[PDB]
This record gives C-alpha cells, structure tokens and sequence, in this order.
RNA sequence: GCUCGCCGGAAGACCAAGGGUUCCUGUCCAACGUUAAUCGGGGCAGGGUGAGUCGACCCCUAAGGCGAGGCCGAAAGGCGUAGUCGAUGGGAAACAGGUUAAUAUUCCUGUACUUGGUGUUACUGCGAAGGGGGGACGGAGAAGGCUAUGUUGGCCGGGCGACGGUUGUCCCGGUUUAAGCGUGUAGGCUGGUUUUCCAGGCAAAUCCGGAAAAUCAAGGCUGAGGCGUGAUGACGAGGCACUACGGUGCUGAAGCAACAAAUGCCCUGCUUCCAGGAAAAGCCUCUAAGCAUCAGGUAACAUCAAAUCGUACCCCAAACCGACACAGGUGGUCAGGUAGAGAAUACCAAGGCGCUUGAGAGAACUCGGGUGAAGGAACUAGGCAAAAUGGUGCCGUAACUUCGGGAGAAGGCACGCUGAUAUGUAGGUGAGGUCCCUCGCGGAUGGAGCUGAAAUCAGUCGAAGAUACCAGCUGGCUGCAACUGUUUAUUAAAAACACAGCACUGUGCAAACACGAAAGUGGACGUAUACGGUGUGACGCCUGCCCGGUGCCGGAAGGUUAAUU
RNA sequence: AGGACCGAACCGACUAAUGUUGAAAAAUUAGCGGAUGACUUGUGGCUGGGGGUGAAAGGCCAAUCAAACCGGGAGAUAGCU
C-alpha cells in the first residue's frame, strides 16, 4: 500500500523553501503572515 | 515496392509496408542534423492545445534545403535518406565546391543524378527556377509564395502543382487541394513532383503502429458525459444533437476561413 | 601565511580517550579539538607553530552534537571538529 | 553450551532515497516493550565517523526554471533575447594485506596513479568569444573468443573412527594473491604516402569538404583475455604458548592441472529492421586579430599542492512511507552446491533467524488441511468450491479457415536401476612429442588425459520409475466484441473505451483549431499523400427510398430591417 | 519476424474463502491475466479548480471530487428540528 507521503528532500526544498517562497509575492505573503503569527519554523528549510 | 505482410499474428495480418531499397542504410550527415524535442501538444502555458499527440519515436531534425539558394552551381546526388520529420524523402546533394546539403528527393531522383538552381537552370526534375522562368503548363513543387522565403507548397509526397496560367508578375497556380491561386512570377519552385508516392498505399495495421508515430487515442464524443462534449450524455447510444467540435461550433460542412487579407490571392476555392 | 592570531585561536583543546592513547602510543597521532572553521593547513601550521614539533599530516572530521534532555526538555549540542595530527617519528608531543 | 527446527534469487551481503545517533561501551528497570526482564532500537553517561583517487562540491549541458535590456498587460503581473541555473546524463586519478568495542579503497604496511603551480634544462610559432573532428548515442538477433565461478584430479597437512568393515580406487581441510607497469593476442574498423588546384566551412587556415594526378600493396586505429613483473612478499593448514576463557604472541607445508561455464567482458562491436534512435563541455586539430630575439608551446627533471563538506548506524526494514516494535509499500548491486530448461521448485552452503505472553486440556462450534464404503452433479441460481489433467521423446490428429491457424486438437506408446555394444560410445576439449616457418601470444600432424549424450540388446526390483516438489482438464453448439490493449485507486474488467480500417467535413499557411485581455505559444521547424473535428469500428458481401422539419452550403433580384443622417 | 506462444522476476487484479471493534481505513491464502511491448520502473520537470488531466468510469487531481484544500465575506440563510 503506498501511501501519498514520499518524502524527497529536493523536493521538500524546490516547492516549499525559503527561495521558493521568496520567488513570488504571494509566497513573500506567506512569510509574513507566518512572521506576524509568531512561527518558531518559516519555512520548510529547517 | 508495396508490401503486403503474411498474418503470421493478428497484428501483422492487416499491415502493408513501403519499402525503398534505394534508401541509405546507414547513419545521416552529422553536419546537417539538429534536435528537436517532443512536445506532447502542449503550449508554453502547459496546457494541452492539440489533442492526440504524444509519444513516439525519438527523432532527430534534418536540416533540408527549401530555399534552394546556390545559384549556378552544380550538384550530384549523395544519396538518397528516410527522414523522420515528413512523408517524403530527402536527397543528400554535393556542390562542386564542396558543400552538402538536403533537399526534397522528386520523383525519379537518384544517385548520381546532376541538379541545378537559376534562371539558366535547365527544365528537368529536380532544377529550382523561377517561375518566371519555368514554362507554363509545367509540374512543379516546393514553390515558394514570397520571394526568397522558401518552399512552402506541394512538400508532402507524390504532391506537385500546376502552372496552369501567367498574367504579368504573377502566376496562377492548380494547388493538390484543387485551388487556383496567384503566386508572384519570381517565387521559385522546382521541376516535378515529390517522390514516394507510394506513401499513402501503406496500412498500419495496428494501434501500436499509430502509437509509434505520436498520435495518441481518439475518443469520440459520444462517449463522454454533458459536462466533457457537447455530444455526451445519454441512457444507451443517443446522439439527438447537431454534429460539433468539442468546443461548439458545428463540424460537418461549416466553413472557417477569415482572411480579408489574402482573399485576394485565391482565384477560385478548393470545392 | 597565517598570522599568530588565527593560530592561537585555531586549536581548541586536545581530545582524552582511548582511541586517542592508542593512536598516539602506536601512529604518534594527536588528536585535537579544534575550531569548526579550521583548515589542514591551519592546523598544521598552528601545530608546528605552538607546539614545536614537526606535523606530517593532518586529518580532520567533524563530530555532530547530540540531541540530550535536560529535565523533560530537548536541547542539542554543539558540533565540534576533531584533528589527527601525525607527528614526525621523533616529535613526541 | 550442546541439540532441534526455519530462510538460503533470502528471512544472506552492500547501498541510494528517507531517517538522524537508533552505532559501541558502562550503568538502571519508574514509564515504554501488548507477559516477566537481569535484556532493549527504553533512561542516563561516556565514546565513535580520519580521503588528491569513494561521493558531493566542481567543469558541461537535457527537460524545465529564472531572466539585463525588450515586447505585452487596469495594477499585481505575463512572455521572452543575450545570459544564468538545472541531473536522472558527459568530464583526472588506488589497489592488495593488517587493524578498532565501535571507521576504513579514509588509519597502518607494501606497491601505485592523476591534475595543477612554480624553478632549472633543452628544442620551438604561440594565439579565440571563430572553423573542423570527436564526445555521440535505436530495437532485435547470432555467434565466436574469454573470464568471474564451479567440479574433479594432483599436491600438502591431519585421521584410522562409540556399532559389522575402513592402510585404502578410504576420510576431512587447504590448495589464495590486487591495482599498477611491460607485451600485444582472438576479434572489429580502415587502403596508406605525396603533389597540384578550389564559387564550401560568417574571414584565414597547413585543418575539414571537393577536383586531378603519381606512387607504395602493407600501414594505421581499436581490442577482451593470456603471459611476465608487482610477489625472496602477503595470506595460508594446522602446530609451538597465553586468555580478565570475550580474544591474543610465534611459526607456518602445498599453494598446481584438466574440464565445465555466465545474463559479466571483447561488444558504443557485427548482422538485420523500421518506428530512424540527446546536448554541451572536457579532448584533438586549424588558424584570425595580436605578440612577435618577450609571451606562449613540447619534452626531462626537482619541488610544492590537491582545499571544503559526507563518511557512525538501519536501509524489503522494529530505524524509511503506513497513528503501532503494524502479515502492506519501497529503486539499484552480488548471485555457491545437488537435482533442474531455469533467477521456477525441493534439500543444503556462507550467512542469518525461531517472528516479545506462556503452561495445560484434547468438548460443541469456527478456521486451515488429510482420508473415505456404495453412488457420482442426484447439490446449486450456477459443477461455487473441490477433485481431476499436468514432463520429455515418438506415433497420430477433425470440422472450419483470412491458408497463418484450429493444434499441445483429440488419442496413444516408452520412461527406474544394472551389464554389454563401448572396463565411457558419438560428440567436445585437447598435453607432451614431432615437424616447419614471414621465431611468435605462430602454423601442420598427432592423439595422451579430461568431459560426455542418446540408442539398442539382456537382466533386474517394486502395487507404482515424468514416483517427491514442480507441472494444460478435454470435447460439442451458440450470443457479443475482429484481434493485443484500456477502464469505475477502495463492491461493476464487460458486450463498455481504444484500435487498425472507412467516410464526411474544415484548413492554402501569418492554415483551420486550441491556451492566452495581449504579447506570444502549440498545430509544426509540418504544407492538402499535411493537419484538425466528427461519426463508424479488422475482414467479406453491402449500405436502399425521403431535402417536407432542424442544421449546414450556395444565390442575391425583390420585401423587411440597426447605428448613421 | 512478431502489440507471436509457454512460463519466473516485474506489472495487474478474474474467482473463492478468511478478515470485517481486521495483522491491514482495501489485505492474506489458494487459484488467475500480461509478461519485447499501445510494456514496466527510478530521478527530475510541466499542466491548478468551472481549472487541469482522462484508450471516457463523472474517472483522478495528497485515505477528500457532479466542481480539491486553506483562510476570509461569516454569526450567510434556515416559514425547519
Ligand atoms: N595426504 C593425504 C592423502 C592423499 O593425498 C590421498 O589419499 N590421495 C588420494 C589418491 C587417490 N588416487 C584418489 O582417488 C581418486 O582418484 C583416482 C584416480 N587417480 C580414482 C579414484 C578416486 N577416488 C583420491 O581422491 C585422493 O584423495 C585425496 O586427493 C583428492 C583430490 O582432490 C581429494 O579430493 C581428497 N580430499 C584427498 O583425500
Ligand atoms: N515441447 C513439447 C510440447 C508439446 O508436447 C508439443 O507441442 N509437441 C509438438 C506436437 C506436434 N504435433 C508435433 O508435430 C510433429 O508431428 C506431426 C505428425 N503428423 C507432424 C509435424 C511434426 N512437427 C511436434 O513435433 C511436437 O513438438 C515437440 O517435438 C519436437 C521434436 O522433438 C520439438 O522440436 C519441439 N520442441 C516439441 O515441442
Ligand atoms: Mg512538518
Ligand atoms: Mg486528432
Ligand atoms: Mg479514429
Ligand atoms: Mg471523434
Ligand atoms: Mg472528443
Ligand atoms: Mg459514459
Ligand atoms: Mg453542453
Ligand atoms: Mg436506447
Ligand atoms: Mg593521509
Ligand atoms: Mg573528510
Ligand atoms: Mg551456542
Ligand atoms: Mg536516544
Ligand atoms: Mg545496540
Ligand atoms: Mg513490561
Ligand atoms: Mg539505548
Ligand atoms: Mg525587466
Ligand atoms: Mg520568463
Ligand atoms: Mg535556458
Ligand atoms: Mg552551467
Ligand atoms: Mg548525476
Ligand atoms: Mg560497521
Ligand atoms: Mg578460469
Ligand atoms: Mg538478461
Ligand atoms: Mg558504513
Ligand atoms: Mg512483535
Ligand atoms: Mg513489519
Ligand atoms: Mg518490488
Ligand atoms: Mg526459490
Ligand atoms: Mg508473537
Ligand atoms: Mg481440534
Ligand atoms: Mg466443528
Ligand atoms: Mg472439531
Ligand atoms: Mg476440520
Ligand atoms: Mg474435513
Ligand atoms: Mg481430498
Ligand atoms: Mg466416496
Ligand atoms: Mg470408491
Ligand atoms: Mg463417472
Ligand atoms: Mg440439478
Ligand atoms: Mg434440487
Ligand atoms: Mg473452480
Ligand atoms: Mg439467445
Ligand atoms: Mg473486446
Ligand atoms: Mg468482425
Ligand atoms: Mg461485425
Ligand atoms: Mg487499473
Ligand atoms: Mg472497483
Ligand atoms: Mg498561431
Ligand atoms: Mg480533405
Ligand atoms: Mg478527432
Ligand atoms: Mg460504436
Ligand atoms: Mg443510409
Ligand atoms: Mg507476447
Ligand atoms: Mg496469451
Ligand atoms: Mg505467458
Ligand atoms: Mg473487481
Ligand atoms: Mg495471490
Ligand atoms: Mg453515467
Ligand atoms: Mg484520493
Ligand atoms: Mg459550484
Ligand atoms: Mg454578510
Ligand atoms: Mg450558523
């Protein structure tokens, strides 16, 4: 049964880490909602 | 020759092939050769803009001569190759200078034979002139529509066109579609038709043998849903609908050409 | 050349274990603790230059910290590098 | 610790992905572990990952992304040129032995190789953002030559057996050695050398392409394996002694041949086919501007340098994806013996395991199996399930057919072991020896030794010889779909979809058409023997009548008719 | 030669039984189909919600699909319980 979790992470980095939300300016959208919540983890990164 | 293979399964039974002796049998010129990806019928948005292309053979672009350019100078026919990329074949030419080149292989050609370009080109198959200079009534193919830019009519195999008239700088042309049409006099074309009219007597046989060649399957539109053709929908087989392309407008008899601008050029219509 | 400050702060302590007492009793290897940002050649060079014996090769990797808990909590520590440093035969440092 | 059982194309070994300390040692047993726990992938502390050559990084690019200017767009933004990124692909170089509780192609020992910088010698036309070559490319098939590997013999060391025999044609074990360097073989490809000239290669070119002669008839490129050296070495049985009995010090004999043999190598080869099978750099070469008694190039030598990051451990799994120590899922590499066509199957090797509750009893009933009198589908919606068939060789085989099929039709016969033919045959391999030569990795003769079917005859045992595992049930009529394929992940695999073929239809290329406020893009680097839409659906014989309705196509006189005025 | 035949790996999923607070939110066991191709698989990439993709089942688009998920309009509205 393969289940819809496969983790890679290239992958991991290429569709959800820090550049790839600095790419677009709803990604810089994103940053800053998590920014203004508080997050301890931005991204994916680490 | 045409050939006929023997039903030794059910998916050679039905198959009929085209086969030249005459071809090249080994690799192409290198120098000549170029890449050409697939695309899958996908535009730069991605999206999907032709249907039932995909797959295939992997191919490699030759880089054939329609401009047909070196004037007076005089080439031999290399040989004679299959290419991938159209249903004719294409000659490898050698200049006496020492070029090599690619052109459309016309019916008749053959190694060895002896080609030219030019108003002082002579009229025999093969010979680019300009249609100034060929004679009425003559078969000619590869013809350019403006000066200069290349050949773009009668390229497929066994196609050709007539010059049927010549009316001051222009020439009316007897297109394979039956259309007359007007070409400048100083667009060149060359002498005879393209080889390999036995290309439409081969049988494929098979699904497999369409699948080689990029062409994906077809789905009729009477068996979709409403929501994917218009022709979907149904408790067993109904269609109750005028025949239309999957985005609305009618498929059977309605015409769709709109060009003001080179309405002028078309003497009479196809019919 | 490295400058005398760069090698005062390059190496960091010399590393106690028993890998270490064999290597030096049988290769006349020490092994070092040095700063995450030193170089061979900085090592080297600080080697020669504050405990006066002659290096022949220098060997480096870099030891990752462990996760440890600290009562019902989770903290990591420090990487750190660790060199093997081959003296020359008669060095006995 | 000794027995027993299980896997052994795995349930063994090595990795990538992913994880991240789970690795090793000491210590503890609260919680976790479906039970106990002294044990643990648990808690705690300490330790452990060593590289010029392995990988990344790096140079080069694919799909694709981003993209100075630019074009487009209410804004945000979209596209895209020059460029720049982007591996899953191309690009230099290390092997064997030893070693730790835990790393090793990284440490040690021995023996190597690569690239670059400097300096000294000599000889010298060097030079790119340009030219050419090369890198560089498909499927299938066939065979030869090899090797990894195995088997047997020889050799060496040990043994003489808990119960009849075992000094022998007896038993057990071992019989191993790399890269590199030298040679240049089976095989594959290609005629060499010189001269003259030239509308081609964004200009030049001595380079590539082309034209014309002369001359030599063997030159060149590639190439597994073998051989020598590496190696007077390392390893090596067992022995001579230790052990904190987990493990250690010293010695060390033989270390060969024949046969069989890969799916690995020659081989990016060869043969053939059509569906016609990346790119760029590294690399070789040619020059331009330029420099030109300098730079730069080639060879030799000496010296320096090769940074940084990964490296523990699991990795078909208790460590990854599944909430679990979960009968699920997960890419690559290795591939022993007997039997076998086999990577199936049975039993084993090396290696690894007995799957984290047990002990009893021996009710109904449920699950998974074995056997069954007489009957034999009478069961049931239905032969569901089960039972049955099953291998090789040979004999034999119907309607129908699109001449290929149907067909493994159907049906039947033989099958073990022993001896002889022949103390091992036909065939395969093939030493020494002999002889010759364009003397070598050579040719001819020869057959020793090894290996070794299949057949016939005779005998022989059993109820049974394809003895286990493994391994088609067969035939007749009929509907549907021509066929192989696809489909409702998770109740429907079908007669549904697709399909080759057929027809109608649009499209003359700035094509029709599709995605896009647009720019652009696909169609297509295609051009009516092409492309798009629609319907039908191999093939055979065919496809009748109706244009009144609805649509489409053509017409353009007349009627009506918008903005406009 | 072949979308040829028999049959492992590999891909699939026709039958039955078991399980159905499962070992498992789709499996196990015994049989079953394809197995050189319209095959299969790793790595990376592209297509985005009235949108994609679909050999077409309204199938699939992160255990969700006749219009995904997340946040907001929002305390939608609810003559109904
Ligand atoms: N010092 C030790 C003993 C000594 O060497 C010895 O006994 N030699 C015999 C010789 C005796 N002649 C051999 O017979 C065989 O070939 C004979 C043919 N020469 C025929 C019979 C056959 N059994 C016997 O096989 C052979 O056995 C030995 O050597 C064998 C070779 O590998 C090994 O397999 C075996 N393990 C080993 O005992
Ligand atoms: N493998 C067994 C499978 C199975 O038993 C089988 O199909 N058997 C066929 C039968 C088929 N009916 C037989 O025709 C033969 O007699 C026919 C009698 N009229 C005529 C044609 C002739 N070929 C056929 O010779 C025979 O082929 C078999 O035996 C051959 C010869 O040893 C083998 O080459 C072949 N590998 C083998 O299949
Ligand atoms: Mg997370
Ligand atoms: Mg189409
Ligand atoms: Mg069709
Ligand atoms: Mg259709
Ligand atoms: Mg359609
Ligand atoms: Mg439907
Ligand atoms: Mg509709
Ligand atoms: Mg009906
Ligand atoms: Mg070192
Ligand atoms: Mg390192
Ligand atoms: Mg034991
Ligand atoms: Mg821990
Ligand atoms: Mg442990
Ligand atoms: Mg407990
Ligand atoms: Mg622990
Ligand atoms: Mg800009
Ligand atoms: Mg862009
Ligand atoms: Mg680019
Ligand atoms: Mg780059
Ligand atoms: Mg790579
Ligand atoms: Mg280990
Ligand atoms: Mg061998
Ligand atoms: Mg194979
Ligand atoms: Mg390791
Ligand atoms: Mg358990
Ligand atoms: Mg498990
Ligand atoms: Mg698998
Ligand atoms: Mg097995
Ligand atoms: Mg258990
Ligand atoms: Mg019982
Ligand atoms: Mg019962
Ligand atoms: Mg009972
Ligand atoms: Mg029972
Ligand atoms: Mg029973
Ligand atoms: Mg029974
Ligand atoms: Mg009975
Ligand atoms: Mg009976
Ligand atoms: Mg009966
Ligand atoms: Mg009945
Ligand atoms: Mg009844
Ligand atoms: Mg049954
Ligand atoms: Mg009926
Ligand atoms: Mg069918
Ligand atoms: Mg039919
Ligand atoms: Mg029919
Ligand atoms: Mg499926
Ligand atoms: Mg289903
Ligand atoms: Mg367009
Ligand atoms: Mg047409
Ligand atoms: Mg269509
Ligand atoms: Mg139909
Ligand atoms: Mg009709
Ligand atoms: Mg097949
Ligand atoms: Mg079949
Ligand atoms: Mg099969
Ligand atoms: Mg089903
Ligand atoms: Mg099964
Ligand atoms: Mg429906
Ligand atoms: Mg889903
Ligand atoms: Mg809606
Ligand atoms: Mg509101
Ligand atoms: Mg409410």
């Amino acid at each position: 049964m393969k289940r819809t979790f496969q983790p890679s992470v290239l992958k991991r980095n290429r569709s959800h880490g820090f550049r790839a939300r600095m790419a677009t300016k709803n990604g810089r959208q994103v940053l800053a909602r998590r920014r203004a919540k508080g997050r301890a983890r931005l991204t994916v990164s680490k | 020759a045409v050939v006929k293979c023997k039903p030794t399964s059910p998916g050679r039974r039905h198959v009929v092939k085209v086969v030249n002796p005459e071809l090249h049998k080994g690799k192409p010129f290198a120098p000549l050769l170029e890449k050409n990806s697939k695309s899958g019928g996908r535009n730069n948005n991605g999206r999907i803009t032709t249907r039932h292309i995909g797959g295939g053979h992997k191919q490699a672009y030759r880089i054939v001569d329609f401009k047909r350019n070196k004037d007076g100078i005089p080439a031999v026919v290399e040989r004679l190759e299959y290419d991938p990329n159209r249903s004719a074949n294409i000659a490898l030419v050698l200049y006496k200078d020492g070029e090599r080149r690619y052109i459309l292989a016309p019916k008749g050609l053959k190694a060895g034979d002896q080609i030219q370009s030019g108003v002082d080109a002579a009229i025999k198959p093969g010979n680019t002139l300009p249609m100034r200079n060929i004679p009425v009534g003559s078969t000619v193919h590869n013809v350019e529509m403006k000066p200069g830019k290349g050949g773009q009519l009668a390229r497929s195999a066994g196609t050709y066109v007539q010059i049927v008239a010549r009316d001051g700088a222009y020439v009316t042309l007897r297109l394979r579609s039956g259309e007359m049409r007007k070409v400048e006099a100083d667009c060149r074309a060359t002498l005879g038709e393209v080889g390999n009219a036995e290309h439409m007597l081969r049988v494929l046989g098979k699904a497999g043998a369409a699948r080689w060649r990029g062409v994906r399957p077809t789905v009729r539109g009477t068996a979709m849903n409403p929501v994917d053709h218009p022709h979907g929908g149904g408790e067993g087989r109904n269609f109750g609908k005028h025949p239309v392309t999957p985005w609305g407008v009618q498929t059977k008899g309605k015409k769709t050409r709109s060009n003001k601008r080179t309405d002028k050029f078309i003497v009479r219509r196809r019919s | 050349m490295i400058r005398e400050e760069r090698l005062l702060k390059v190496l960091r302590a010399p590393h106690v274990s028993e890998k270490a007492s064999t290597a030096m009793e049988k290769s006349n290897t020490i092994v070092l603790k040095v700063a995450k940002d030193a170089t061979k050649a900085e090592i080297k060079a600080a080697v020669q230059k504050l405990f006066e014996v002659e290096v022949e090769v220098v060997n480096t990797l870099v030891v990752k910290g462990k996760v440890k808990r600290h009562g019902q909590r989770i903290g990591r520590r420090s990487d750190w590098k660790k060199a093997y440093v081959t003296l020359k035969e008669g060095q006995n440092l």
